RNA sequence: GCGGUGCGCCGCGACCGGCUCCGGGACGGCUGGGAAGGCCCGGCGGGGAAGGUGGCCCGGGGGCCCCGGGUGUUACAGCCCA
RNA sequence: UGGUAAGCAGAACUGGCGCUGCGGGAUGAACCGAACGCCGGGUUAAGGCGCCCGAUGCCGACGCUCAUCAGACCCCAGAAAA
RNA sequence: GCGCCGGAGCCUCGGUUGGCCUCGGAUAGCCGGUCCCCCGCCGGGGUCCGGUGCGGAGAGCCCUUCGUCCCGGGAAACGGGGCGGCCGGAAAGGGGGCCGCCCUCUCGCCCGUCACGCACCGCACGUUCGUGGGGAACCUGGCGCUAAACCAUUCGUAGACGAC
């Protein structure tokens, strides 16, 4: 019942839109990998875009004014909390179900992870228009952890790998052990196929 | 890189609109966008039709650009595209997902107790040739 | 309107928190880049300000006009007795920041060390580290304890070093000497750890950490003056003698 | 041994923006994103199921502590699948975005 | 509008052997392989007839600027070509009023001294581009020879040591002093 | 005249009334590209009255039949003279289209006018359409699909239908 | 048994009427007594050019098969008109 | 009509506000729709329908446009000559 | 008088009503194989073979459950079920997978037999996660644990008072 979202290569409000949707209708959504979401629009665009909303401070007190979260996953999170009733129990009660990360921890890196094809960026922009990552935007603006997210990745990149690895061997070892057995599973394969579940 | 082109004579599966799930020929491209098509052996009649909703097949038959109804069912009967359709594995796996969604709740009991056993059988057998994986080693 | 003269701003905004420092023992907020190049050394110590008195040096700059002549310099004298290594703790590198992985300490704590871990050490029976302490004389202990070190030359990648101050040998009045992460910057993580578990209950004294002619950087709590005015706390102008409300504020 | 009920989400009630009418309820039944689909669903029996502090009588069984308000699913709110539903008692705001069990029990097929 | 199809093709030599993994193209002959990534153009990059001797870019359904593209594919791969056939050579030559520049190379021709220029004492150590090799060549009072295969790398490493030889706050105009790209050729010629 | 969806072709015939001294006025007949016959008849007095001494007090329309396509399954090329007002003066203009209907054309017509030039369906008025041959058709983007050998594929197929599933655990194939 | 009235509380069904919003069938009228189009064989006859088929000529792609020009009215495709 | 103009001053006609809620214009005395007993169902106006926020989550149609100051809806809330 | 491990129930807070255990990613390009040369300590590069409106498909897959008895036919004997170890797991460390046995059956899975079980007489909160979360005490067997903080006093590196 808890979705986990890629956000390698999705549109930033295009995402956050269709999650804060989800997390209004009791859905606990787990957007994960945020620094691979991306914004339309060159990169100086979106940079002036973030650092004039640094500028804007509470001038009499910075301390209470607007918090100017760096991390690519807070970023995500304050765009979310931009499309919710968040002064409402119910907008806080969503945000709640909402869970960001920059990179993909734990619970969340050994489970299969979905895409929103209606937020994707492949889909959704023309491949002459020019777009920014909210990693290097997060970096160039005071996000320190950037390098040790992707060392962590780069990690991690290779153990999925070895998965994957062995789960080709098992899938080789099925379609052959499909091979060897056709005979007696004859009977069982041939009304699968008048009902269209392998044809 | 590309393989199909949008050629006059090329057969193209309709994916969605009025004309959905059937094979329509290019006679003649109209626009930018936009075909004029022929479907003279699929009950196709010859109209306009966007280039959005067709999804163009390997099968190209020789027929002018202008050629009336008469002569794409020449080519279309000859080249015999409904047969070399069914044939294709796109138009298995079509049938297959129809068959699918027209699956009774007693047909859907039959293939529930097919699957289990039929999946049974193999998970033997899986656990058989890895057990010759490790034997190997030792 | 507009400042009519422009003068500077009175006081740095750097350090706008102008309150009692929450630590009596000046963190190190930032340690040195360790390259895997050099020797493994502490980085820090923990040193006590007996006093301050003159020195004479002749100068050695060519082009000055103090070149070859004699001068009159302030010096202080940080009193800094060897500090005995009492645990090495590592951290794992994450992209929430940098974590606390994993804390070993020696065997045998002194009661210098013990102190710190006490509010009322004279009604206290004195039993922390007690069960720690039979981790290292059982075969079933030390196992779990180099399984400990072997875990953190795998996952941890900075290495402190736990060292309390010697109190025992100073002149103070205190006993409860002063724990401190020191950083070890070095070569590899596990020629680092081998090297911080070999010093574990030694002294490491200061010609070990610093040398002489060596430009360092002083952590500490600045002397503390109380509630102070404005005049005092910022140096803003005193107002006019005719003031009625006081001189000694801002206008 | 099985579900018998299907997936409904009580996302909000029908309102404008600035009034809303607590009378009717909008649900949004899983699976169902079309106007085309909703057709099975209509004049459908459905139960907000919610459980409270003191045991009220269960007809068929003794005394739980689950308690029910009963719907009728009236007609398709909007274009894409969403649902009108109307109860005996104005559905607690309480429950936004909480399971309402539209039944199969209301058959045609 | 959208024109239906733009293409050019680039004849390439026998010498060279081209081939190209999506539109990251490869070239390689003589003197080394050069690789010039494409991954931002979107084109179909073709090699047809048997022993590949012409590369085919095609542009569909592209507007004004993106036909554009086509020919600065083709220009690059040509350069790509007269980079692994001929190589790439910038003569280039330190022009001086009253003070010598004394250019000496470091670092086997990675690293370039320049050392009295308008007379100063600062000494500019500016770097070649990886696959650059600058040399002092003979019978030549004021010259380098810088010599590499990519033409983006040679010619970016000779803008190098031509801004680093600019004349602050005087008349550029009397003060012609700097270190000038005289000649753009080839290493071994046709 | 609001251009609301795709326009027909209304054959509009009108004569002024029988006066004593003119008993038998003639008929003036008119290619009026309307969305209906009720407007189609309205944008008939429009022109007619700008042309002669002619209002629908002082007339009547004696025939407002469609004119429908006399080869609608044949693509052809349609060279449109406008008549449009910019914001700073009126301009004459050709345009070509290449549809299967004349109406289709003049439709194509006025949704391109609005795209390109902001002209209103109001500020527009259409003084001639003409069935071409390819070889007298100058717009270049028109000419361009005269080609027995047209061959094109379609490259970058930006897929619809992006809320079918709305979560799904693929990337969609853009290469088709 | 019938007539009348009510249910302790919580529910369900049925048919009838009112108002509704939808869905699915089937019938007919009108038109330029729709326009195009399907099928008879592109009917005997004459006609035009092109987004030019074959054939031919040219340029080279493949182990003789295929494309890019040129010429031009049916050819080893069709198209428009009388 | 006076005034360079003014959310300025002064008239004509009609409609408003004042005396008036309500839907829309984020927010407004007057703009737009529409005027009100208390309710159930149905349907609209003006406005809308990524998310806040009910409603396009249609495989909507054709273009146009890249801005290192984009643009984005009567009154209306910011620009010209060039 | 409390921490770890092992009956009979009381409240109180509620939501839920099968799981998906993972390539990287490209998009004017993919995916899976593969024998053959190459480098690599079995991982890559080619080659060729297929698939590609993704069918080695999230238009997906896995689990699919009235229960029991007797007796057959497939399927299983490398199986199933619980006891001592072998071999795995840091970004916010987990329920895995292995060979060995003390081990219990030849039941489970798929057909087909034999019929039986409140058949509660048309009817709602049924069916899960769930021996859930939290708080009190009632019993009981192991394994065990014997602290500190604050005040007061003191200091003066501190201090309006607290604090330090």
């Amino acid at each position: 019942q808890v979705l986990v979202l890629d956000g390698r290569g999705h549109l930033l409000g295009r995402l956050a839109a269709i999650v804060a949707k989800q997390v209004l209708l009791g859905r606990k959504v787990v957007v994960v990998r945020c620094e691979g979401i991306n914004i339309s629009g060159n990169f100086y665009r979106n940079k002036l875009k973030y650092l004039a909303f640094l500028r804007k401070r509470m001038n009499t007190n910075p301390s209470r004014g607007p918090y100017h979260f760096r991390a690519p996953s807070r970023i995500f999170w304050r765009t979310v909390r931009g499309m919710l009733p968040h002064k409402t129990k119910r907008g806080q009660a969503a945000l709640d179900r909402l869970k960001v990360f920059d990179g993909i921890p734990p619970p969340y890196d050994k489970k299969k992870r979905m895409v929103v094809p209606a937020a994707l960026k492949v889909v959704r922009l023309k491949p002459t228009r020019k777009f920014a990552y909210l990693g290097r935007l997060a970096h160039e603006v005071g996000w320190k952890y950037q390098a040790v997210t992707a060392t962590l990745e780069e990690k991690r990149k290779e153990k999925a790998k070895i998965h994957y690895r062995k789960k080709k061997q098992i899938m080789r070892l099925r379609k052959q052990a499909e091979k060897n057995v056709e005979k007696k599973i004859s009977k069982f394969t041939e009304v699968l196929k008048t009902h269209g579940l392998l044809v | 890189v590309f393989r199909r082109f949008v050629e006059v004579g090329r057969v193209a599966y309709v994916s969605f609109g009025p004309h959905a799930g059937k094979l329509v020929a290019i006679v003649d491209v109209i626009d930018q966008n936009r075909a004029l098509v022929d479907g003279p052996c699929t009950r196709v009649r010859r109209q306009a039709m966007p280039f959005k909703c067709m999804q163009l097949t390997d099968f190209i038959l020789k027929f002018p650009h202008s050629a009336r109804q008469k002569y794409v069912r020449k080519a279309w009967e000859k080249a015999d595209i409904n047969t070399k359709w069914a044939a294709t594995r796109w138009a298995k796996k079509i049938e297959a997902r129809e068959r699918k969604a027209k699956m009774t709740d007693f047909d859907r009991y039959k293939v529930m107790k097919a699957k289990k056993m039929r999946n049974r059988i193999i998970k033997n057998e899986v656990k058989k040739l890895q057990r010759a994986a490790l034997l190997k080693a030792s | 309107s507009h400042r009519k003269f422009s003068a500077p701003r009175h006081g740095s905004l750097g350090f706008l928190p102008r309150k009692r420092s929450s630590r009596h023992r000046g963190k190190v907020k930032s340690f040195p880049k360790d390259d895997p190049s050099k020797p493994v050394h502490l980085t820090a110590f923990l040193g006590y300000k007996a006093g301050m008195t003159h020195i004479v040096r002749e100068v050695d700059r060519p082009g000055s006009k103090v070149n070859k002549k004699e001068v009159v310099e302030a010096v202080t004298i940080v009193e800094t007795p060897p500090m005995v290594v009492v645990g090495i703790v590592g951290y794992v590198e994450t992209p929430r920041g940098l974590r606390t992985f994993k804390t070993v300490f020696a065997e045998h704590i002194s009661d210098e060390c013990k102190r710190r871990f006490y509010k009322n050490w004279h009604k206290s029976k004195k039993k922390a580290f007690t069960k720690y302490c039979k981790k290292w004389q059982d075969d079933a202990g030390k196992r779990q304890l180099d399984k400990d070190f072997s875990s953190m030359k795998k996952y941890c990648q900075v290495i402190r070093v736990l060292a309390h101050t010697q109190m025992r040998l100073l002149p103070l009045r205190q006993k409860k000497a002063h724990l401190m992460e020191i950083q070890v910057n070095g070569g590899t993580v596990a020629e680092k750890l081998d090297w911080a578990r070999e010093r574990l209950e030694q002294q490491v004294p200061v010609s070990q950490v610093f040398g002489q002619d060596e430009m360092i950087d002083v952590i500490g709590v600045t002397k503390g003056k109380g509630y102070k005015g404005v005049t005092s706390r910022w140096h803003t102008k005193k107002l006019p003698r005719k003031t009625h409300r006081g001189l000694r504020k801002v206008a | 041994s099985g579900r018998l009920w299907c997936k409904a989400i009580f996302a909000g009630y029908k309102r404008g923006l600035r009034n809303q009418r607590e009378h009717t309820a909008l649900l949004k039944i899983e699976g169902v994103y079309a106007r085309d689909e909703t057709e099975f669903y209509l004049g459908k029996r459905c139960a907000y199921v919610y459980k409270a502090k003191n045991n009220t009588v269960t007809p068929g069984g003794k005394p739980n502590k689950t308690r029910v308000i009963w719907g009728k699913v009236t007609r398709a709110h909007g274009n894409s699948g969403m649902v009108r539903a109307k109860f005996r008692s104005n559905l607690p705001a309480k429950a936004i975005g909480h399971r309402i069990r539209v039944m199969l029990y209301p058959s045609r097929i | 509008m959208k024109t239906i199809l733009s293409n050019q093709t680039v004849d390439i030599p026998e010498n060279v052997d081209i081939s190209l993994k999506g539109r990251t193209v490869i070239v390689k002959g003589p003197r080394g392989t050069l690789r010039r990534d494409f991954n931002h153009i979107n084109v179909e990059l073709s090699l047809l007839g048997k022993k590949k001797k012409r590369l085919r870019v095609d542009k569909w359904w592209g507007n004004r600027k993106e036909l554009a593209t086509v020919r600065t594919i083709c220009s690059h791969v040509q350069n790509m070509i007269k980079g692994v056939t001929l190589g790439f050579r910038y003569k280039m030559r330190s022009v001086y009023a009253h003070f010598p520049i004394n250019v000496v190379i470091q670092e086997n021709g990675s690293l370039v001294e320049i050392r009295n220029f308008l007379g100063e004492k600062y000494i500019r150590r500016v770097r070649m581009r990886p696959g650059v090799a600058c040399s002092v060549s003979q019978a030549q009072k004021d010259e380098l020879v810088l010599e590499g295969n990519d033409i983006e790398l040679v010619s970016n490493s000779a803008a190098l040591i031509q801004q680093a030889t600019t004349v602050k706050n005087k008349d550029i105009r009397k003060f012609l002093d700097g270190i000038y790209v005289s000649e753009k050729g080839t290493v071994q010629q046709a | 005249t609001k251009a609301s969806g795709t326009l027909r072709e209304y054959k509009v015939v009108g004569r002024c009334l029988p006066t004593s001294k003119s008993p038998a006025p003639p008929l003036y007949r008119m290619r009026i590209f309307a969305p209906n016959h009720v407007v189609a008849k309205s944008r008939f007095w429009y022109f007619v009255l700008e042309l002669k001494k002619m209002k629908k007090s002082s007339g009547e329309i004696v025939y407002c039949g469609q004119v429908f396509e006399k080869s609608p399954l044949r693509v052809k090329n349609f060279g449109i003279w406008l008549r449009y007002d910019s914001r700073s003066g009126t301009h004459n203009m050709y345009h070509e289209y290449r549809d299967l209907i004349m109406a289709s054309a003049v439709t194509q017509c006025y949704r391109d006018m609005g795209a390109r030039h902001r002209a209103r369906a109001h500020s527009i008025q259409v003084m001639k359409v003409e069935e071409m041959a390819a070889a007298r058709c100058p717009r270049p983007a028109v000419k361009q699909f005269h080609d027995s050998r047209i061959r094109f594929p379609l490259p970058h197929r930006v897929l619809r239908r992006q809320h079918k599933p709305r979560f799904t655990a693929k990337r969609p194939n853009t290469f088709f």
